[PDB]
RNA sequence: GCUUGAGUCUCGUAGAGGGGGGUAGAAUUCCAGGUGUAGCGGUGAAAUGCGUAGAGAUCUGGAGGAAUACCGGUGGCGAAGGCGGCCCCCUGGACGAAGACUGACGCUCAGGUGCGAAAGCGUGGGGAGCAAACAGGAUUAGAUACCCUGGUAGUCCACGCCGUAAACGAUGUCGACUUGGAGGUUGUGCCCUUGAGGCGUGGCUUCCGGAGCUAACGCGUUAAGUCGACCGCCUGGGGAGUA
RNA sequence: GUUCCCGGGCCUUGUACACACCGUAACAAGGUAACCGUAGGGGAACCUGCGGUUGGAUCACCUCCU
């Protein structure tokens, strides 16, 4: 269930506080962190007709979150894609 | 790092040389991050069903604090030791101290 | 023969048959008795009265051996299990202990099938 | 499972055997599996199991017979 | 109604089996969460621990094989 | 009670039978126990004290 | 720009949830050995088969194979389908005490994509039990039909294809609102958890009822009650959910 | 004395019935409960195996503990 002493390091970087993980720039990164440790499962085992609903779920959530940041703050979005590299 | 509760057993034959075998396993833990919580010695108490012939085995509980990748290979050793016939490793949670 | 005192009478009652097989603790059988080997072909084998006749055919063929403090190891709660253990305690036997040694399966394999 | 009692019997005493299961696992491992069956019959069984308690609630309020 | 589940808190262990005798019968049969005045949580966790006590030879399966 | 006869034959041999009817410090006294005169069962010893 | 909407983190729990592999034990088919009998099996009844080439029965050792009695609870997980030993690793989803924020980032659909019990088949292995086609004896005027003994396909492990259902609490989905009781299952906050509890809050599910709907039965905070948003379907039956 | 047997009444359960009880596969539990999905087969209904559901029936007697 998540890797706490890696993700807390992430909120330390992106956040202006330690309690501030409500800003778009920090939350999508914690979401990508989930995906960084999710690759480890979608590489092996092959028969996850259950774990598949998690993929489509968190990817949908992520696609539209960066889809709003794009429509409002291009300052934070271009800095965000340049801060984590979540574009590719 | 992680709290483990390794509970293994041996046959009364190796019961006179298992104390040396406990020094075997606890050697690793000591030199690789570890401290024991409850080393229990019950003796050659009455078993349930005879293990292919003889009953009454020797119970030895550890319940030690050790690293996950060491106990992984350590249970592999239990798997192929002639003293330890059956074992049981746990997850984290609380550490014990009495159990008596 | 065998110099046995511990006559282990394995009473197994399938459904329509009460087959009791007296043996030794080692397995050295002494012989048997059945609700179907005495007659009663039909729903008559299904009756414990035939199982009663069964416990009697088992009460004999042991007067050459000599079972006294016998053990009643029951399995198969079909037609017998009642007027069979009671027939032995009425045939002149001092049962040290009546055992229901049933090594029940966890239904690992698949069993047969009946009444549909 | 194993009944003994050294002397005060004058009877077989197989009452804990029946008090164990007896026909309990007999009726379950003697005939075809058919995985779904018990589920449905426990259905009619459960509704009639609440029915006697519904009869317990049916005897407490009136019965001025 | 008993002074044991009024002092019984947080997962009853699998080491000494003296109190496991107080949930099983002298046959090897377990009592359901309804007879024993104990919430399913507890009667069920005690149970899983007992299967592990079988892999450890504390309690056998049925009495005799 | 019937709701404790059943629970009685489960949670042990002595669940709600043995009570506490000890010999208590006499009501209205405040002193100091100095010596204990004990008499073990004629034939069988006590436990430890 | 601001928050009652959506969402994530700090701090945690439970689970027939899925996945790859390994392992424990009983039973069953069968093999070797000691004992031993003439019956076992089956049905309303008879019979095929086995039997002095010694079956069924009992004890010891054991190799394939599939599946987990008792714990079991109109209980739990999930989009749904579906799914009951244990361990190691991986991991999705649901929920809660107290705070921190961008500030409606929300809902759904033709073409499209993915899951898909069981079955059919191709392929490297397999066959204990049951058992399509079929054979023997009977019920019968007749049996290719209830029954029993055998038995190919299938069942299982891994990769794919046609891509189907009573895939049905028949109740589409996100969400807000609407007197209670018996409860069950899983967490949490407050008070002395002295104690088997008292007061509130979310998820899933069952029964009796008010509001309301209705042909009626009844559903009834999980609605068939009240609205908004998105899609599919119907115009009597059959033809046909087929060429 | 109502447990056997013939006829009768009341209450109750059940029905695709009310024109009203070549082979029985559904309607009483039709003496083998039903239907959908799939493969195969037989003059033919339907049956066999696997998965699901309730658009299914009685829970009345005979032996034991308070």
């Amino acid at each position: 269930s998540l890797s706490t002493e890696a993700t807390a390091k992430i909120v330390s970087e992106f956040g202006r506080d330690a309690n501030d993980t409500g800003s778009t720039e920090v939350q999508v990164a914690l979401l990508t962190a989930q995906i960084n440790h999710l690759q480890g499962h979608f590489a092996e085992h092959k028969k996850d007709h259950h774990s598949r609903r998690g993929l489509l779920r968190m990817v949908s959530q992520r696609r539209k979150l960066l889809d709003y940041l794009k429509r409002k703050d291009v300052a934070r979005y271009t800095q965000l894609i340049e801060r984590l590299g979540l574009r590719r | 790092m992680r709290h483990y509760e390794i509970v293994f057993m041996v046959h009364p034959d190796q019961s006179e040389q298992v104390p040396g075998m406990i020094e075997r396993y606890t050697a690793a833990i000591t030199g690789a991050e570890g401290k024991i919580h409850r080393l229990e010695d019950w003796g050659r108490r009455q078993l349930a069903y005879p293990i292919n012939k003889l009953h009454k085995a020797h119970y030895v509980l550890m319940n030690v604090e050790a690293p996950q990748e060491v106990i992984d290979e350590l249970e592999t050793t239990f798997r192929f030791n002639d003293a330890v016939i059956r074992s049981m490793v746990m997850r984290t949670k609380h550490a014990v101290t009495e159990a008596s | 023969r065998k110099q046995v005192s511990d006559g282990v009478a394995h009473i197994h009652a399938s459904f329509n048959n009460t087959i009791v097989t007296i043996t030794d603790r080692q397995g050295n059988a002494l012989g048997w008795a059945t609700a179907g080997g005495s007659g009663f072909r039909g729903s008559r084998k299904s009756t414990p009265f035939a199982a009663q006749v069964a416990a009697e055919r088992c009460a004999d063929a042991v007067k050459e051996y000599g079972i006294k403090n016998l053990e009643v190891m029951v399995k198969g709660p079909g037609p017998g299990r009642e007027s069979t253990i009671r027939a032995l305690n009425a045939a002149g036997f001092r049962i040290t202990n009546i055992t229901d040694v049933t090594p029940i399966p966890h239904n690992g394999c698949r069993p047969p099938k009946k009444r549909r | 499972i194993k009944v003994r009692e050294n002397e005060p019997f004058d009877v077989a005493l197989r009452r804990f055997k029946r008090s164990c299961e007896k026909a309990g696992v007999l009726a379950e491992v003697r005939r075809r599996e058919f995985y779904e069956k018990p589920t449905t019959e426990r259905k009619r069984a459960k509704a009639s199991a609440v029915k006697r308690h519904a009869k317990k609630l049916a005897r407490e309020n009136a019965r001025r017979t | 109604f008993c002074r044991f589940t009024a002092e019984g808190v947080q997962e009853i262990d699998y080491k000494d089996i003296a109190t496991l005798k107080n949930y099983i019968t002298e046959s090897g049969k377990i009592v359901p969460s309804r007879i024993t005045g104990t919430r399913a949580k507890y009667q069920r966790q005690l149970a899983r621990a007992i299967k592990r006590a079988r892999y450890l030879s504390l309690l056998p399966y049925t009495d005799r094989h | 009670t019937p709701e404790e006869k059943l629970l009685r034959a489960i949670f042990g041999e002595k669940a709600s039978d043995v009570k506490d009817s000890s010999l208590r410090v006499p009501n209205g006294v405040s002193g100091t126990v100095i010596d204990v005169q004990v008499f073990t069962r004629d034939g069988v010893e006590k436990d430890k004290r």
